[PDB]
């Protein structure tokens, strides 16, 4: 009784903001040991019955109080009230250590150490008739910071930790991590809900006012604020779900405008809300798929209508066209640079409408046939390699030939102009062909390659070949004329034998001279003349002045046969040069149109003379130009010779894979076939088919009996 | 009257030890081949170009391949048979 | 034995087979103690005859170095090394490739083969014998430093010392990728390396040895700066004189390169081109004119003059006065180039300068006669490139000053017309005309044109016809303007129009009745035909019903079914009252029909469309369609969407409007419908005006089952028959009072209702607070001086139990007095004063009349107020304060030409209550939105911030959240007095340890700070100075005080985490160079301990403090370059070895 007097007199000071003596403390804790030296009941009893009666005569002075009132109330009795309670765990540690540790394992119910009897009497007392308005004010105060006010964060931290630590299980005792019941079940779930219902009427009204743009960039203002919000006074579990919630309330259920929007900012170029609305969208799962689609389409149209708005001009402007598809591909490349981040589905839908645009579009229906993309990128390299930014646009034109389904045809036709390129010395630069050369091993395989440098190999020995033929000239008697050959292989070379020529007299003396010399050196070998590809130089002496004009061997035929004879007949002229129909009238139409010889339709009947008098502004002219319908039907050889070509390695495909594997199926032929020629060409099933029925017919492979759509090897 | 000045001439060299003839079959080669001659027009008779090898050497399709069937080896040569025209 | 076989049919004297047994064992490798025979054998492929086995070979040495042992993948280098030096060409050419498909196929950031490949490529391109091998070498070395450059880091200065002597070699080729092998290293190379690169280059250039081994370095030079950039900065003061000086020399290809390195310059490191800008400049000015051989290969520094030129103008917004003083001249007079491309690059540089003036335009607009008479010339000309960058830049002169071109029509149609009727003209030039006609035609008034219509019709016309659609979809976007323009509906217009009625018509109606065009046309025409009818349709004849019927056809179709609504819509709201009823009776059921198509813009066109056809031709109406169109709102009428919700009750108001017989058939479930959504607690804004609005109307008309009292009943029904939303209880309110004030006979027995409600005790705290809301909604429009006891039965109301009544009480007396201001608001006032038990309410009551209330009818008692809220600002109770403060402020706004000086009285002359309780008072005039108080909020508000300096300890807490929220809400008005403020603001960040206070009670220890508030609130300032001005502050003054708030208080500490991560992103440089510094704390922190006598509170704070600073760390991490720091390193290995710090790592991922 006596002692009791001295305990509530001294803890009572406990719960006073005042210090007290460490002889003071030690004298409690002595009295404490005292009383204890089961009968303890009586003690907790007392210190239980003391507590409540605080708390209850405390709660009087905060009942009637309002909005930030009660959270300063709360907050500074609860930190005060924490202080107080760890100063009395600290005293009586001699109960809690024995008497409360034997209660426990006995089988005690209702026994707690000093602070969780302190803690359950809070929670008991104090906190349980004030929560609805705590938590009301706090909300309230939320609120008030959402709307562009500057507030005392500090309230609302200590009401969440106080919130957190009364959760003690006070039965089991034993825990690892924080117990959150309370904090969930009177705090998160009212402040998700009202998140929930500010920010659906918050993102409803802006759009109902003000253009998609600048919801953007108020959702990624609101998204920084709310983890600003969360990161310093709220718990670190509520992270995720405020994240979430935030993040669908304000995306995910706008996603059809956002998508509507999509559109008009690619029709006018906006990168930076293309780049906004990227990073928005990023976050919902699975939200960007449509995006990708939409671009790809976007892209696929803007391709088709640049190359459409070209006309009909393109069909035979390769600049143009190769101009066109690379400022679209350039354009959206940056634009998927820039804005997307790169990504590897957006790089993808680039890249299938890309594929998709180049194969097929305007300038390929007017053709019918996907064969004339490969011809024009083929002539623009031709025309950029003919007589500093060279290195860029070949480089943008091998982007460009990533695209290309056919391949073969480019191909074939770069050969061709490539042998025309060097069989005429007419190229502006051997670096430039070097790194063509280059370019096109990183790209292509290794046979073409090495098929391309056996031209240069025979240009070197020819090379080689002239100067040592111009060494043997000077032991031996000379040439009236200065001559230059180009001896080439028959194999390696796609000219062919020119037609039916009588060689002029005056030319006689070194076709002589150079087929005795090559004969001599050269044992076994014949050679074969090509006058359709061989070139000179005229002066002539009978006009006004003295004119040097260059000319092809034929129009030199045509030309020199007038020196006897002022006036000829077509019917004549043929017989003077054994030059066929066609080629003659061609040539002789050409010579006309020069105005140097006056007489449209030509008949044997027609009579030519030689035009005086008038000639020509400049010392020099050329008068060996290109004819007009040469250039088609030397493109539709070409052509054909492409599908003969791919029917003979369809063949060859074939019978490599019966070779190896003896029985096989047809699916899986079909399959190795398309596998193994993939690198060139799609071919077509049809042809396999064909390719197969005609290599029965050669006794190559034959249908097994019984089994059928089945063949087999047959040696 | 005109006068030539310079010239610039194009010749291709081919194998003379045929005399415009395939060596596998005694036969020109810009006609038609024997087995293909004896036979009527077909599917096979649409195609009877010339085959050109590394070696320069030049015969008929049919013939080079029915020949390399058993052999690998060009006939005027002692080396290994690559296509490289048609 | 697969394996065997294979290797047993890969010498088999067959290219098939040894073709098929590659292919098949390259698919295969996609085994142990035979990969050295597939090497061997595939290494011997490599030679094979055949060329396609050889590709099969080069192809297989890719996934074969992926699946083998380290040690064969060296002697495979190694061949391939040694044949590169083969004597044959073949052998030599497929085994770069080979070593090209192994670099590539190596994973990057390997080591060893990488330094054997180096070991032997020096000293191959160290040769000077064989070219050939150079260049391989150097292809090689530079597809190797390309992607493994992070690597073989120790081989830098060997890779140095071998090329730098190859930039003088008589081949260019290998001086060309010599440059490409240099910029690739010095993408990743070392700081000592790059130094001695530039120092060479530098005395190379000052020696000046030959002619052509300058250009070699000029070219150099320029890649370096565009491969580095930010790395070559610090050098421009010694390069920059170089080429100034040789920018002089008479040689053409040198002028070029000079200028191309000026422009890399000027793209790649803005930074150090400022001090240089102006001399750049001035050369380009002096050589675009550069032309010896005309006097009105020279071509190319024009060239490189224009495109340095843009790329000036492009990436410089301040220096537009001085571009548009000395620059816009010489382009404008450059426009008459002799050469295509030059004065297309032209061109472009003053489109860049147009789209970067988007005062300029001042000087934009005294320019514009010089530039409509230099394209006066151009725009007749041969070329068709010329003409559409004129017609460009002229759309975007339009575009940049809308009313620019309105002296120079005159001499501008012509060259349109001459452009649109041109044979030997493109489609992209047509519609490159026609775009700019149409831009100048919607920036510019109608009274301009007239003189010009007849010459701009008859063009136009002719291209609507045109066989290609584009150019018929821009003809038909020209005409519908065109059609504005000849005869306005909103200015008083002279204009006869009369006689292009019938060529517009004509030429469009082809094309809206064609059933094949593409669709685009498809919709250009219903959009052209609609704004025909519109405007013109008063002169047609005939021909108007049938465009009605083909209108109707063209409803029924998915693909034109938006468009045609909008152009009824357009029709339907015309001055000229077209005639639309025989198309709506056949109408009206297919916009209904629209109703259930689940698409948000159609339901909102047709609702549109709806509401305008029923307000205009009521008299047509039927009440079949009536029904047809009442049938499908009641799936429209919910929560999910406000917007629809908003435009149907719309609707259902302009039905009760003009056909008040139809409502009998909204009595099932559009009411019900209604009234739930008047429950629903997001109803806010344009939807509860339109209940409001849709309720007034609907009580006049006198249905049956309609009334006012069946209405009342059915608002408010569930609170008394039982509402778990406050918001319901305001609505509810808000709905009665519209529907007493609609109908104002029955309101006195509603009142008296209401009264008795609220003063029963057998009512429930429901029932109370409804009738008070509807009481105080009610008075705010209707006077109530005729009930004697409603002030005591408020007043009565206030002493309750419950909050929210007592709330509800306090709004029911402030809006109630608004009705009658002089009889109520004295009582208020004396009140206020006569009993000092409820004053909280009283005041909030005042509140709202001063936030409520006419400002004419609240001007005379503007002087009782603020007497009466100045005498009460000295107030012992706080938050009696912080109500009179804020009624203070929201008076303040009430005239505040006076009332703000007399505020600003009290700074000089006062107790401290006084200068805090203005200080507050000034905060809650500040808003988002703009308000007629911020011209003198901006002059005054430096003497209120100025009390930042004060004794006080409050009114310096006081000064800095009011300068928090003027950042926050409004910072134009505080970002000129930011060199003055923040010395102050930052000096509140110090601890000031006098105020700390320490309590004693045994071996626990309690510290109370009386300064933590003010820190707290500096430290918000700074994180919102962060997002709303970081351009006018020092970045290193403030990193200073950052550094000072890591080692703060637990709050501090967290805030200053976060304002740590922010910057992490926000200009990285600066963290970079403090990173040092930066991490001590965060290490410091993150390894503290507790003591062992401590709850469990206390560890998991120091938990989740942990975490974040490893959150902050982290995010420093993310800051490129920033691993190759000495602290950063050691912290690094420390987390990862100590399981601690690690384990926590792994919680934040
Ligand atoms: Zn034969
Ligand atoms: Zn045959
Ligand atoms: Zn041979």
């Amino acid at each position: 009784d006596q002692i009791w007097d001295d305990l509530r007199a001294g803890i009572q000071q406990v719960y006073t903001r005042q210090s007290m003596a460490k002889s003071r403390y030690m004298e409690l804790y002595t009295h404490v040991y005292n009383y204890c030296t089961f009968v303890g009941l009586e003690l907790y009893k007392r210190l239980k019955e003391f507590l409540k009666n605080y708390l209850t005569n405390l709660l009087k002075d905060g009942e009637d109080l309002m909005d930030e009132s009660v959270l300063k109330f709360y907050t500074q009795q609860w930190e005060d009230y924490r202080f107080s309670s760890k100063v009395l765990n600290g005293i009586c540690a001699y109960l809690n250590r024995h008497w409360v540790r034997r209660e426990c394992d006995e089988g005690r119910k209702g026994i707690y150490e000093i602070y969780s009897l302190a803690l359950v009497t809070w929670r008991d007392c104090l906190f349980r008739p004030l929560n609805k308005q705590v938590t009301n004010a706090v909300l309230k105060l939320i609120e008030k910071e959402r709307n562009g006010e500057t507030i005392n964060t500090r309230l609302i931290s200590g009401v969440v930790q106080s919130y957190v630590e009364l959760g003690l299980n006070e039965d089991d005792a034993f825990a690892k991590g924080p117990t959150l019941t309370v904090y969930k079940e009177s705090f998160e779930s009212q402040f998700l809900a009202d998140t929930e219902r500010f920010y659906t009427r918050e993102s409803t009204e802006f759009l109902q006012q003000n253009p998609v743009t600048e919801y953007m960039k108020k959702a990624e203002a609101r998204l920084l604020e709310e983890q600003r919000r969360v990161q310093v006074y709220l718990h670190e579990s509520t992270q995720d779900e405020l994240a979430r919630k935030c993040e669908q309330v304000l995306i995910e259920k706008h996603l059809e405008i956002f998508h509507t929007e999509f559109q008009n900012l690619l029709d006018a170029d906006k990168n930076e809300d293309l780049g906004r609305m990227y990073n928005l969208v990023s976050r919902i799962q699975d939200g960007l798929g449509e995006l990708k689609k939409l671009l790809e389409t976007h892209i696929h149209n803007q391709g088709l209508a640049a190359i459409e708005k070209c006309g009909e001009a393109a069909l035979n402007d390769p600049k143009m066209y190769v101009q066109t598809v690379l400022d679209v591909h350039k354009k959206y490349n940056a634009l998927v640079m820039s804005a997307f981040n790169n990504d590897a589905g957006f790089v993808a839908a680039l890249d299938k409408a890309c594929g998709r645009f180049i194969n097929n579009n305007a300038v390929t229906k007017m053709a019918q046939s996907s064969s004339k993309s490969p011809e024009l990128l083929a002539r623009y390299c031709d025309s950029l390699l003919k007589k500093a930014e060279l290195e860029d646009t070949l480089n943008q034109v091998m982007v460009v030939f990533k695209y290309i389904e056919d391949k073969d045809v480019f191909q074939k036709f770069y050969a061709k102009m490539l042998a025309k390129r060097l069989v005429h010395q007419n190229s502006a630069s051997d670096d430039a062909e070097a790194s063509m050369i280059s370019k096109l091993k990183q790209a292509c395989g290794f046979e073409y390659t090495s098929k391309l440098q056996r031209m240069f190999q025979d240009i070197g020995v020819s090379k080689d070949l002239n100067e040592q033929f111009k060494k043997h000239l000077t032991n031996s008697e000379p040439l009236d004329l200065d001559f230059s050959i180009q001896v080439l292989s028959s194999g390696s070379w796609p000219f062919q034998q020119s037609c039916t020529f009588a060689l002029p007299s005056e030319l006689e003396r070194s076709y002589q001279r150079f087929t005795a010399f090559y004969a001599s050196r050269h044992s076994g070998r014949k050679l074969t003349w090509l006058y359709q590809l061989s070139k000179g130089e005229l002066v002539t002496n009978c006009f006004k002045n003295r004119y040097t004009l260059q000319a092809s061997t034929f129009q030199m035929a045509i030309l020199l046969q007038y020196n006897t004879e002022d006036a000829y007949t077509v019917q004549q002229l043929t017989d003077s040069t054994q030059i066929k129909m066609d080629i003659l009238a061609q040539v002789l139409q050409i010579l006309l149109k020069s105005k140097l010889l006056v007489l449209v339709e030509l008949k044997p009947d027609t009579l030519i003379k030689l035009y005086l008098g008038y000639k020509n502004k400049k010392l020099r002219v050329n008068i060996n130009v290109p004819m007009k319908t040469e250039q088609k039907q030397e493109q539709e050889t070409t052509h054909k010779n492409i599908e003969e070509d791919r029917k003979l390695l369809i063949q060859a495909a074939i019978v490599r894979i019966m070779k190896m594997r003896k029985v096989l199926k047809h699916q899986q032929l079909l399959g190795e076939v398309l596998t193994q020629l993939s690198s060139r060409f799609k071919p077509r099933v049809p042809v396999i088919k064909k390719c197969i029925d005609i290599l029965i017919e050669k006794e190559y492979l034959e249908r097994v009996d019984g089994e059928k759509d089945t063949y087999s090897y047959l040696a | 009257r005109f006068e030539v000045k310079k010239w610039n001439a194009v010749a291709l060299w081919a194998w003379d030890i045929v005399v415009d003839n395939c060596a596998i079959c005694r036969n020109h080669i810009m006609d038609l081949c024997i087995e293909c001659q004896a036979n009527q027009a077909s599917a096979t008779s649409e195609e009877c170009t010339v085959a050109w090898g590394v070696c320069n050497h030049a015969f008929h399709f049919h013939c080079i391949s029915r020949w390399l069937k058993t052999r690998q080896v060009c006939p005027l040569d002692n080396r290994e048979w690559e296509f490289q025209k048609y | 034995y697969h394996i065997s076989n294979l290797l047993e049919k890969m010498t088999s004297s067959d290219k098939d087979f040894r073709f098929m047994a590659t292919n098949d064992l390259m698919t295969e490798l996609q085994d142990d103690d035979s990969e050295r025979k597939v090497v061997k054998m595939i290494l011997k492929l490599l030679e094979d005859k055949n060329g396609e086995v050889q590709n099969l070979a080069v192809k297989c040495l890719g996934p074969l170095v992926s699946k083998v042992k380290e040690y064969q993948v060296e002697t495979i280098v190694d061949t391939l090394c040694t044949n590169m030096l083969s004597d044959k060409e073949q052998l030599r050419d497929i085994s770069s490739i080979g070593l090209k498909t192994v670099i590539g196929e190596l994973p990057p950031a390997a080591a060893n083969v990488c330094k054997k490949i180096t070991g032997r490529l020096t000293s191959a391109i160290a040769k000077q014998e064989d070219v050939s091998v150079q260049l391989e070498a150097l292809d090689i070395m530079a597809d190797m430093l390309s992607r493994q450059g992070g690597l073989l880091v120790n081989f830098h200065p060997s890779i140095l010392t071998c090329l730098l002597p190859q930039l003088t070699s008589p081949r260019l080729a290998v001086r060309k990728r010599t440059i490409i092998a240099l910029g690739h290293l010095v993408m990743s190379c070392g700081n000592i390396v790059f130094v001695d690169l530039i120092e060479h280059l530098l005395s190379e250039l000052s020696k000046n040895d030959s002619m052509s081994t300058t250009r070699t370095y000029i070219q150099c030079i320029a890649a370096i700066s565009r491969q580095a950039g930010h790395r070559i900065g610090e050098y421009l003061e010694k390069i920059i004189p170089l080429v100034v000086k040789f920018c002089n020399v008479d040689d053409d290809e040198l002028r070029e390169y000079c200028i191309q390195a000026f422009e890399s310059f000027v793209r790649r490191c803005p930074k150090e081109v400022y001090p240089h800008v102006s001399t750049i400049i001035n050369i380009c000015l002096k050589y675009l004119t550069y032309d010896p051989n005309y006097n009105y290969m020279s071509w190319k520094v024009r060239r490189a003059a224009a495109k340095c030129l843009d790329a000036v103008v492009s990436t410089r917004h301040e220096m537009l006065p001085e571009f548009y003083k000395t620059v816009s001249p010489a382009l404008i007079s450059r426009f008459k180039e002799r050469e295509e491309n030059v004065k297309a690059d032209v061109f472009h540089a003053y489109l860049s300068l147009l789209k970067q003036t988007r005062t300029p335009l001042t000087m934009l607009q005294s320019q514009v006669p010089n530039i409509v008479k230099a394209l006066h010339k151009q725009m007749k000309e041969k070329s068709v490139k010329t003409r559409q960058c004129c017609f460009n830049m002229l759309t975007e002169l339009v575009n940049v000053l809308p009313g620019a071109l309105t002296q120079h029509i005159p001499v501008l149609v012509p060259g349109i017309i001459f452009s649109l009727n041109d044979k030997s003209s493109s489609s992209n030039l047509k519609i490159d005309a026609l775009s700019c006609l149409y831009v100048i035609l919607c920036n510019h008034s109608p009274q301009v044109f007239h003189p010009h219509v007849q010459a701009l019709v008859p063009p136009v016309v002719a291209c609507v016809g045109d066989p290609f659609y584009k150019i018929t979809s821009e003809a038909l976007l020209v005409t519908q303007q065109l059609v504005k323009v000849i005869r306005p509906l909103d200015q008083p217009s002279s204009f006869d129009a009369t006689p292009y009625i019938k060529d517009l018509f004509t030429c469009t109606i082809k094309r809206l009745k064609a059933a094949d065009i593409d669709q685009e046309v498809k919709e250009r025409a219903i959009s052209c035909m609609g704004q025909i009818i519109c405007n013109l349709g008063d002169n047609l004849g005939s021909d108007l019903p049938n465009t009605l019927q083909i209108f109707l056809e063209r409803l029924k179709n998915e693909i034109t079914r938006l468009t045609t609504v909008k152009a009824l819509t357009l029709i339907a709201g015309s001055p000229l009252k077209i005639d639309l009823r025989p198309v709506l009776g056949e109408g009206v059921p297919i916009l209904a029909s629209f109703l259930r198509k689940n698409q948000r813009a159609l339901k909102l066109g047709t609702l549109s469309a709806l509401d305008i056809l029923i307000k205009n031709y009521s008299d047509s109406l039927t009440a079949a369609m009536i029904d047809a169109v009442l049938d499908e709102l009641p799936p429209l009428i919910s929560e999910s969407d406000m917007h629809v919700s908003q435009m149907a009750i719309s609707f259902l108001t302009t039905l009760a409007k003009v056909y008040p017989s139809s409502l009998s058939k909204i009595s099932g479930s559009i009411l019900n419908e209604l009234i739930g959504l008047v429950r629903s607690p997001l109803l806010q804004g344009g939807a509860l005006s339109a209940m409001l609005d849709f309720f007034q109307a609907l009580v006049v008309t006198g249905t049956n089952n309609l009334g006012y009292m069946d209405l009342l009943r059915m608002l408010t029904g569930p609170v008394y028959s039982q509402l778990t939303h406050k918001q319901s209880y305001y609505s509810i309110a808000k709905c009665v009072a519209a529907l007493t004030r609609a109908c104002p006979k029955e309101g006195p027995a509603v009142v008296g209702q209401f009264i008795q409600d609220v003063k029963n005790s057998r009512s429930t705290d429901s029932i109370r607070l409804l009738a008070l809301l509807s009481l105080g909604e009610v008075g705010h429009h209707i006077d109530l001086s005729g009930q004697l006891e409603l002030k005591s039965v408020i007043l009565e109301a206030f002493s309750s139990p419950s909050e929210e009544v007592k709330s509800a009480a306090s709004y029911a007396l402030g809006s109630i007095s608004v009705g009658n201001l002089p009889e109520y608001l004295p009582f208020v006032l004396q009140e206020i004063t006569s009993q000092p038990k409820r004053q909280y309410l009283l005041l909030h009551s005042l509140k709202e009349i001063i936030s409520s209330a006419s400002v004419v009818g609240l001007k005379p008692y503007v002087e009782n107020i603020w007497a009466l809220l100045l005498k009460h600002c000295e107030c012992a109770e706080e938050g009696t304060r912080n109500v009179v403060v804020e009624c203070l402020g929201k008076l303040t706004l009430i005239d505040p030409e006076t009332l703000l000086p007399r505020l600003k009285g009290y700074l000089i002359s006062g107790s401290s209550y006084a200068r805090s309780s203005v200080v507050t008072a000034v905060k809650f005039t500040i808003s988002d939105h703009p308000q007629p108080i911020d011209p003198l909020l901006k002059n005054c508000i430096g003497d209120f911030l100025k009390t930042l300096e004060d004794p006080d300890l409050n009114v310096r807490r006081v000064a800095l959240v009011t300068f928090n929220s003027a950042a926050h809400n409004k910072p134009s008005l505080i970002r000129d007095l930011l060199d003055t403020v923040l010395p102050h603001l930052y000096n509140e960040t110090k601890v000031r340890k006098e105020l700390i206070r320490e309590v004693e009670m045994g071996p626990f220890k309690h510290t109370v700070d009386d300064g933590l508030d003010i820190r707290k609130a500096a430290f918000e300032c700074m994180y919102t100075l962060l997002d709303s001005c970081l351009d006018r502050l020092d970045i290193f003054e403030f990193l200073n005080h950052v550094e000072d708030g890591l080692k703060d208080h637990y709050d501090i500490k967290m805030l200053t985490f976060l304002m740590l991560v922010r910057l992490s992103t926000l200009c990285p440089s600066a963290v970079l160079q403090r990173l040092d510094r930066l991490v001590e704390p965060l290490r410091a922190t993150c390894t503290t301990k507790v003591k062992a006598n401590s709850v469990k509170q206390e560890f998991e704070k120091q938990d989740e403090l942990k975490r974040s600073a490893m959150r902050a760390v982290a995010a420093l991490l993310t800051i490129p370059e920033a691993e190759k720091s000495p602290l950063m390193s050691e912290f690094q290995s420390q987390i990862s070895s100590n399981p601690e710090l690690a384990a926590i790592f792994e919680s934040i991922q």
